[PDB]
């Protein structure tokens, strides 16, 4: 079993579609009501579900937000009795500190709704997080949400979504939100990076549609979680096999580019999720770690011999101090397969470590002149001093050094 | 058709095979304390109890013949406590003359030694949750956890995954039983073949090392990490040497 | 069950049949003990009569029963394509894939390796289209030097189809099988030597002094690859288009199974007689022979002057990218002019010894009748023979 | 199996007939679809084509062209969708130099859709190329790859069906163009010359029945390739048994003079070939090799009396200093056999040499007044001097004096 906290309009709106696609792949009607045919079904539910006495099925998600109008609008879909209005939280009434600040003062009712979901579950396995890193909501809330939540929580995995804001397109306060992000993931966080430069970048070679491929990676990633099999059957194990990520996903195809259907092996695919380009995100920089999901029919012969040339062709880097990996899954019965075979692609390379750089160059080119401070100093965590900011900006750097 | 054979061997693929990981994840999530008690001290009627509950929380719900499990704790071990823990399976009389105690201790003998693959990888990928919070030992859990990850892969979607794919095709173009015993023992003769249950014993003491590895990591030592590199690098080059002169057998290199 | 076990007893034939209705009641009781066991399968004037009755419908369920339930109609074609390398296009990758393992010598070689390779040919070209049964039947055997020399299929055939073979037929192909497998790497080899030279001009065209030696290199070889080229279509027209022409005409109107062995007997009597594998052609075989090594010299020959010519110019590329000393080179430079009329004397000696096996070859020929169909081809346009 | 690149608009089109010819041949659905009458076909088709999961064919084509008129319309036609999108390239956005400096500018993508293509075979054995010497785009955009290509990869055949300007008929700029193209191509090309004067000579006795015919004349150059037989199985046994060409087609009659059904023996075939009226491009000069190609029902003993004969009437020439070849293939079973028997002719002669003779001859003739310079000098590559049209010519010549 798993939690998802989504924050932020990003959040909320990455939970919608997440949920939407989710709802899609298990054939779970939109009121929560199960299908005909899909009654006999086979597929585990309990991993993003937990069912009710109606015989509707519950989402174990919880909506947080600054402002009402996101989750309003929310609550007017189609989809808006599928959720649970006990968990949904709505403040009453952009920085990072102030959202910090609120997060002190509303420890008490998230953390008991957090209570309340955990213990409706026997075997849960970590926590998952959607939310951007440059507004005042996600950054502030997902810090003290993250803070606390490893003191509360101390045996629980914390995997996180997280946007970063574009960066060829000049939040004005963003490298401040940033940074500190930056510093309580590392503290706190066990283990997904997002941009919307590459992302839309890829999109384009609405919000809606750059997040339903956000929520398809995301499904995909969960996949064989969500589907049994024989190997990699729980979130620990994926995490074992790799310990920041970055993202890639072959069949990111239009509804309408269904017309080439490209004869697609597994070598092709495989061979397709190493490339810059698929990356979703934006000194002789390598590998640590790599990891093919594939969803379709697959013989492992051709996996073997799909691995044994890129061996041979050398299309990648590995450290020179450390000696990838190539899970199978199993498509949903429900959903077209209008690919024969489909991957997913997630590793950890050295040359994030440039994102950071860049945030520190930015966060580095305000500091000098103190710009946009004086909000900051509002709240009483920034009232004092910001030894806060210095401490934050010094864990990057060494996250950057070690990197 | 009627008391049907094809429909009864993926009962034993569920639990023998270990073709499904949700009961397995949850069972020894159960009786991993109550295992590790040594031998001639442990009650069966407590681990039977822990079964049959394993069951029937996890997916396996949706199953007929669920209710044909039984613990047997055999004497000796894959040649104590867990080391001699294995399923044990009953039938009717008709099912009986295809699958027999002649060709179901074997099921029995390549269970353990997917099970002692299983127990390992799921306590030394423990480990690395307690470190998580002296620098060096990451580096050689690296190498074990990517040599066990590797070896199940290969054991399961190349050796145990094809040849079923073909017994279940073996046995439509069937004539008589006389053939049936024939794909049957003809399926298990070569699964303890393609696997090293058929000598390679050295994989057994390779193993010996990445639990006692797994172990000092559990007492939290800077001087006998570097021991356990020196160590169990010779058995791993020694298992890749014999592995190579062979004339399958040759692809688990590429593994 | 055909050759022994049944005997004309010249005895006790009764003087009221003539010696010649002995032989069609001994084959047609023959005919119906040899369709019970084997094939496993159960069902004057007016006397004369009777003994045709009986043949004309005994002989003639016979072949149904052997078409049907053993195709060996379509086990002769198929162990012409194969077998006789018939199908060119599967034995076109078979010789790209063993190149890297029969280099090696025979004593590194085993047999379990092979067939993975041989398996992966007939699945990627044409011939995986195909029945599946007399797919069952095509393997390797390795006859007992160099992987060229050992490797050969087998097509081994067991149980009724084995009475139209009979061991005789498979010491037969196999005989036959290495002179269209030599004959085919020597073809394989010329149209790399052709391939090196299509890339060699497109990077040393810059050094006129070795164009001179270089060019004996392309003659040579024009006038090698013609004389293979062209037996080469000696062997698809004259042996196996026509010799196998005068078998499908015999069977698809012969019966009674034994025109069907005395049609395909006969069949590897003129093979390996319009082939030079026979007994009495053994001085013009041998013959052959070295012009089949001459090639195998050329290419050896070859690439020391290729790469020789590679090394010097990729130096002369460094020795002067690095820089853009120059006495201590010139020597170099002009000690390597002088080591090509040396590689000269070697071609215009290699040439010199070709021809005078070829104009010796042909002296041979006329020796025993279809090889002069052989004779025109060769010295078409009459450049040899002055 | 093997790659086609084309270039300007009369490699486009090349490309858009060839490929009309082959699909009409294998009996390719114009969207990619086998028919019902092909399903257990024979033939080979790889080496043209790769099949997709869709069940549908893709060739291995890729579309370059300095401006998107052409293309745009090749993706109007009906058969628009047969192609690749993805290997398709357009400029976003008349001269060799500029041809070449785009080469150098867009080298990245251009090169990354080759390995794409080239990675999608096991046993890949030369390239096609499709290319007019005389416009800016095919001269320049040709030379370019042709020089990247023979660095990237050097054990790989490079064909081509260059097209000669016409000379009776007076690109004003032609002479630089061609003379900077024959560099390129003794320089690097392995091995099918063309010219629009004689083709169009031929034609008499709209450019799409030149392409159709000049389509004709490659793919009936690719038969026996994609037809396996015996004998010469590999392009590389075609161009052993040869090395500049020219060719010649027997039954180039058109839909409408198919009413003169003349008893078309092999000898009249092959005889016919011979001719110069019949050769389609346009000092006692004799032949190099020549390579008759027939099609439909041949009797070798007809093969052997004609060459018998054609050999005791002398009706040609060779050289004094060295000592043909006749293949046979099969016609396709699909379109109908009105010819009995057919032939195609691929022969080197060394009278082809005259054509560079008359491009010196032009290049000299302007070269010595220093006619439209003034674009060539804008472009980096002869921005300081023309060292490259010096080094060209005196290729040529001595390409010249070696015949």
């Amino acid at each position: 079993e798993i939690i998802t906290l989504q924050l932020g309009q990003c959040g909320n709106q990455i939970g919608f579609e997440f949920w939407k696609q989710l709802c899609a792949e298990h054939g779970i009607s939109p009121e929560g009501i199960v299908e005909e045919f899909a009654t006999e079904g086979t597929d585990r539910k309990d991993v993003f579900f937990y069912q009710a006495d109606d015989e509707h099925y519950i989402p174990r998600a919880v909506l947080l937000d600054l402002e009402p109008r996101v989750i309003h609008s929310i609550l007017n879909s189609p989809y808006a009795k599928l959720y649970n209005p006990e968990n949904i939280y709505l403040s009453e009434h952009n920085n990072w500190a102030s959202g910090f600040s609120q997060g002190e003062k509303i420890h008490e009712d998230i953390f008991d709704i957090i209570d309340r979901e955990a213990d409706g579950s026997d075997s849960l396995e970590g926590f998952v997080l959607c939310h951007s890193i440059a507004g005042g909501t996600g950054s502030g809330l997902g810090s003290y949400l993250l803070e606390r939540l490893n003191d509360r929580y101390p045996k629980k995995l914390v995997q996180t979504y997280s946007v970063f804001p574009n960066q060829d397109e000049m939040v004005v306060v963003q490298p401040y939100n940033s940074l500190l992000t930056l510093k309580r993931l590392t503290q706190n966080a066990d283990c997904v990076v997002l941009d919307n430069t590459a992302l839309n970048r890829i999109a384009t070679d609405s919000f809606s549609q750059i997040n339903q491929l956000v929520s398809t990676i995301m499904s995909a990633s969960t996949t064989t979680l969500r589907y049994p099999g024989y190997m990699n059957n729980d979130l620990i194990g994926l995490i074992a096999s790799l310990i920041f990520l970055m993202t890639g996903y072959t069949p990111l195809t239009t509804d309408q580019s269904v017309a080439s259907v490209r004869k697609t092996t597994v070598l092709d695919v495989m061979r397709r999720l190493l490339q810059p380009k698929n990356v979703m995100v934006s000194t002789n920089h390598c590998y640590i770690a790599i990891l093919n999901i594939i969803q379709g029919e697959v013989d492992p012969t051709q996996v073997h011999k799909s691995l044994q040339r890129i061996r041979e062709r050398k299309l990648a880097n590995f450290i020179p101090w450390g000696p990838i990996q190539v899970a199978l899954s199993r498509k949903s019965p429900y959903l077209p397969s209008a690919h024969r075979v489909s991957g997913l692609m997630m590793a950890n390379h050295t040359s994030i470590s440039s994102l950071f750089e860049r945030t520190c160059r930015q966060y580095d080119k305000l500091r000098k002149r103190e710009a946009f401070l004086e909000q900051f100093r509002k709240e009483d965590m920034f009232k004092d001093n910001f030894d806060e900011m210095d401490t934050s900006r010094e864990i990057v750097q060494q996250l950057i050094d070690e990197y | 058709e009627e008391k049907e054979l094809v429909a009864h061997l993926r009962s034993i693929k569920r639990y023998f095979l270990m073709d499904q990981g949700d009961f397995f994840v949850h069972f020894m999530d159960l009786a991993e304390e109550e295992l590790r008690k040594p031998v001639e001290d442990i009650t069966p009627p407590r681990l039977e109890a822990l079964l049959e509950l394993a069951l029937r929380m996890s997916t396996a719900n949706t199953d007929p013949f669920k209710d044909d499990l039984k613990i047997d704790l055999m004497p000796h071990d894959l040649i104590s406590g867990l080391e001699a823990f294995s399923f044990d399976y009953i039938v009717k009389w008709p099912l009986s003359l295809i699958i027999n105690r002649k060709a179901l201790t074997r099921y029995q003998m390549l269970f353990r030694h997917m099970f002692y693959c299983k127990h390992v990888e799921r306590q030394l990928c423990s480990v690395w949750i307690s470190n998580k919070t002296f620098a060096g030992a990451f580096t050689l859990r690296q190498r074990m956890l990517n040599f066990v990850q590797n070896i199940q892969y290969y054991m399961m979607f190349e050796v145990m995954e094809p040849t079923w794919h073909i017994l279940e095709k073996n046995l439509k173009s069937a004539s008589n039983i006389d053939d049936v015993l024939g794909h049957h023992t003809g399926f298990l003769d070569t699964c303890l073949k393609d696997c090293m249950l058929t000598l390679l014993k050295v994989f057994s003491k390779l193993m010996s090392v990445c639990v006692m590895f797994t172990n000092c990591m559990q007492k939290f030592f800077e001087a006998t990490i570097n021991k356990f590199d020196k160590n169990f690098s010779a058995h791993l080059l020694d298992l890749l040497a014999r592995l190579s002169i062979y004339s399958g057998m040759a692809s688990v290199i590429s593994r | 069950l055909w050759h022994d076990k049944y005997t004309l007893r010249k005895s006790m034939i009764p003087s009221f049949m003539t010696m010649d209705q002995s032989r069609k009641v001994l084959l047609i009781g023959k005919s119906i003990n040899f369709l019970h066991q084997v094939c496993h399968d159960q069902t004057e004037n007016a006397f004369q009569g009777k003994i045709d009755a009986a043949y004309f419908e005994t002989s003639k369920y016979l072949l149904d029963v052997l078409n049907k339930k053993y195709s060996l109609l379509d086990h002769m074609q198929a162990m012409r394509r194969y077998l006789l390398l018939g199908q060119g296009d599967f034995i076109r990758h078979l010789m790209d894939l063993l190149k890297p393992e029969l280099v090696r010598p025979a004593t590194t070689l085993y047999q379990h390796n092979l067939t993975g390779i041989l398996e992966t040919a007939v699945r990627a070209t044409n011939a995986q289209f195909d029945s599946p049964e007399i797919l069952r039947r095509l393997d390797v055997r390795l006859l007992e030097d160099t992987g060229w020399d050992v490797f050969s299929l087998d097509y081994h055939v067991d149980g009724p189809i084995a009475t139209v073979f009979t061991r005789e037929c498979m010491s037969h192909y196999l005989r036959v099988f290495n002179f269209l497998w030599r004959a085919k790497r020597m073809e394989y080899i010329l149209t790399d030597i052709r391939k090196g030279h299509m890339c060699n001009a497109k990077l040393l065209r810059n050094m006129p002094e070795f164009s001179g030696v270089l060019h004996q290199c392309h003659i040579l070889a024009s006038e090698m690859v013609h004389f293979i080229h062209q037996m080469q279509y000696y062997i698809t027209f004259e042996v196996l288009e026509c010799s196998w022409d005068e078998l499908w005409n015999k069977v698809q109107q012969a019966q009674d199974l034994d025109h069907i062995i005395a049609a395909h007997e006969v069949f590897l009597d003129t093979i390996i007689s319009r082939c030079l594998l026979d007994s009495d052609s053994r001085a013009l075989l041998n013959q052959l022979r070295a012009v089949f090594d001459q090639i195998i010299e050329l290419q050896n020959a070859q690439d020391a002057i290729y790469r020789a010519a590679l090394e010097e110019l990729q130096r002369r590329l460094q020795f002067e990218e690095k820089k853009k000393e120059e006495e201590e080179e010139n020597k170099r430079i002009g000690e390597f002019k002088e080591s090509i009329p040396k590689m000269c004397s070697q071609l215009r000696i290699l040439t010199h010894f070709y021809q005078g096996i070829v104009q010796q070859f042909l002296v041979l020929l006329t020796t025993d009748e279809s090889l002069r169909f052989l004779s025109f081809r060769l010295d078409f346009n009459e450049h040899y023979k002055a």
